[PDB]
């Protein structure tokens, strides 16, 4: 997770992820089970990895 | 005619002896059958009675849970009398735990056929399922011969106890916080109309509502999400033919006091069970909504 | 201790092979127009409705309207209706084409098969040939209805 | 039993008890009657032959 306007980057993130039911978009949640929120905020950026080393860098 | 035999008193049934009383008084002789007081005289619940394969009636030898009978394009089996809990393993309504527990009692050569037949044809459920009400007393022979009822009450024989209603939690629903003192209890169908599964979700509905058109607003408000699934799904699937996202009917009314929280159990295995003690049958055909 | 019952009579002379014929339809359903009490045979089922010009139709409304009954028993003095109502059972010929199962849904509908036939033969007098209404499960009752409208 | 002899393991003096259960068969045997003989059978009409 890299902060753009506080110029901190995060390394070790564990999220959930998940598909929606209607649509076959994903969906990040906290491994507590809180959802995720930080897509919403502009300035912020996000990397995902998969356990079978997929790659995705979400804007 | 006469005034006397006009204004004269309605006779008790009870207090007349039966037509094999006075036949066997009239000429005066005596057989070794006890006669007179015939048993289910006084019984307005009209019943029926149904044969079914082994492979079905597990979880029903407890008196109290409906009986839905289906089509097949097949000939000779064509009607099976499928329980509703084996009707609740195909839903993808409940819950997954309880899916792989009644599923582990219904292993039988009957129960996956009827499971293959529920999703083989291209026809949805509820213009496959009819309903049958409530089952009251089992057979357990080599195939069962079960008793249910159209219409009335559900008692032993001699009307010793009353029989309740069974109905799983997760098929049970309620839409209001307090209820009246009469609610009618309902059944439920509604079509998820999504790509992956077409498996429909199962409910009752224990509600106060007798007008159609309140019990539909309602209807609507709980399952907004579902109506906007099959709309996506005619939107984005073109020459399909959806219908009915929602199917419903009246399946009886109870006495809104006895409803609470009891168990079945068959083979070691609990299934906890909303019960409705002092209820009545009382069917009707599905109703549609979208 | 007698019941509430139609009694329906018969201008026409009626024979001895004709009220066996009669004897025959003990559990059959028949629509009347209006529940009296001494009502005659010219409205017993639908012969009243049947025309050359009108169909399926006008038959199918006016049998949403008409006050079904059944037959009790049949005598040389007069014949016995029976009004039923609703919550009890009774006992009905499958005068329809299709076997029925248990369970199965039934409802009344307009005989597809009209006028002179080898079934349609049942006490016809002179200007009177008595119709009985169809009991057809639910779902091919659909099918016939949709079938017949896109036609 | 019976006493046994030199450096032999002899009997021990035992008791058994067995139960046994009632088997239940119903039998049953349905019969008719028409709606006729039931509307004949206590009603008179004219008092005729």
């Amino acid at each position: 997770v890299v902060r753009c306007v506080r110029a901190q980057v995060d390394l070790g993130v564990e999220v959930r992820a998940a598909r929606c039911p209607r649509t076959g978009l994903w969906i990040v949640r906290d491994r507590r089970g809180r959802l995720r929120r930080w897509l919403s905020q502009p300035e912020v950026c996000v990397l995902y990895v998969t356990p079978d080393l997929d790659f995705y860098w979400v804007l | 005619m006469d005034a006397r035999a006009v204004a004269k008193r309605p006779r008790d049934p009870a207090d007349e002896d039966n037509e094999l009383v006075t036949a066997l008084k009239a000429k005066r002789e005596v057989n070794t059958i006890s006669v007179r007081y015939l048993y289910h005289a006084d019984h307005q619940a009209l019943t029926a009675r149904f044969f079914v394969p082994e492979g079905l009636v597990e979880f029903e030898a407890q008196p109290g849970a409906l009986l839905i009978r289906m089509e097949t394009g097949c000939d000779s089996p064509r009607h099976l009398y499928i329980s509703l809990y084996l009707l609740g393993i195909r839903a993808s309504n409940v819950s997954a735990s309880t899916r792989c527990l009644l599923e582990s009692v219904y292993t039988a050569s009957a129960a996956r056929a009827a499971l293959q037949w529920l999703d083989l044809g291209p026809h949805l459920l509820h213009r496959r399922l009819e309903t049958l009400g409530c089952v009251k007393t089992v057979s357990l022979g080599i195939t069962s011969l079960l008793t249910c009822v159209m219409r009335g009450y559900l008692y032993n024989t001699l009307k010793t106890e009353v029989f309740a209603l069974m109905i799983p939690k997760d098929m049970y629903l309620t839409w209001e916080e307090t209820r009246g003192r009469l609610q009618y209890v309902y059944l439920i169908i509604v079509y998820d109309y999504d790509g992956p599964e077409t498996r429909p979700g199962i409910y009752v509905l224990t509600s106060s509502i007798a007008h159609w058109q309140t019990l539909v607003d309602v209807a609507r408000g709980k399952f907004a999400r579902e109506r906007c699934s099959f709309v996506n799904r005619r939107i984005t699937r073109p020459r399909q033919i959806p219908l009915c996202t929602g199917v419903i009917q009246k399946l009886g009314w109870c006495l809104a006091d006895d409803i609470h929280t009891s168990f079945l159990v068959h083979k070691e295995l609990k299934l906890s069970v909303v019960r409705l003690d002092n209820f009545s049958v009382e069917l009707g055909d599905f109703r549609e909504f979208v | 201790a007698m019941e509430a019952n139609i009694f329906c009579t018969f201008d026409h002379k009626l024979s001895i092979a004709d009220v066996g014929k009669l004897t025959k339809l003990v559990a059959a359903v028949v629509p009347i127009p209006q529940r009296l009490h001494l009502i005659k045979h010219y409205q017993l089922g639908l012969h009243q409705f049947v025309d050359h010009t009108r169909g399926y139709v006008r038959l199918r409304g006016l049998l949403r309207n008409m006050t079904l009954t059944l037959m009790r028993r049949v005598e040389g003095n007069q014949i016995l209706l029976h009004v039923p109502t609703h919550g009890l059972l009774y006992t009905v010929l499958n005068t329809g084409p299709v076997t029925w199962e248990k369970g199965d849904a039934l409802c009344v509908l307009p005989p597809l098969f009209h006028g002179p036939l080898a079934r349609e033969n049942l006490l016809t007098l002179g200007q009177w040939e008595l119709v009985l209404p169809w009991i057809v499960p639910m779902p091919l009752a659909l099918e016939i209805n949709q079938r017949l409208l896109i036609m | 039993r019976v006493a046994s002899g030199a450096g032999l393991p002899t009997s021990r003096q035992t008791t058994i008890m067995v139960t046994k259960y009632s088997e239940k068969s119903p039998i049953t045997i349905p019969f008719e009657l028409s709606a006729a003989c039931l509307t004949y059978l206590r009603e008179t009409f004219e008092g005729t032959i």
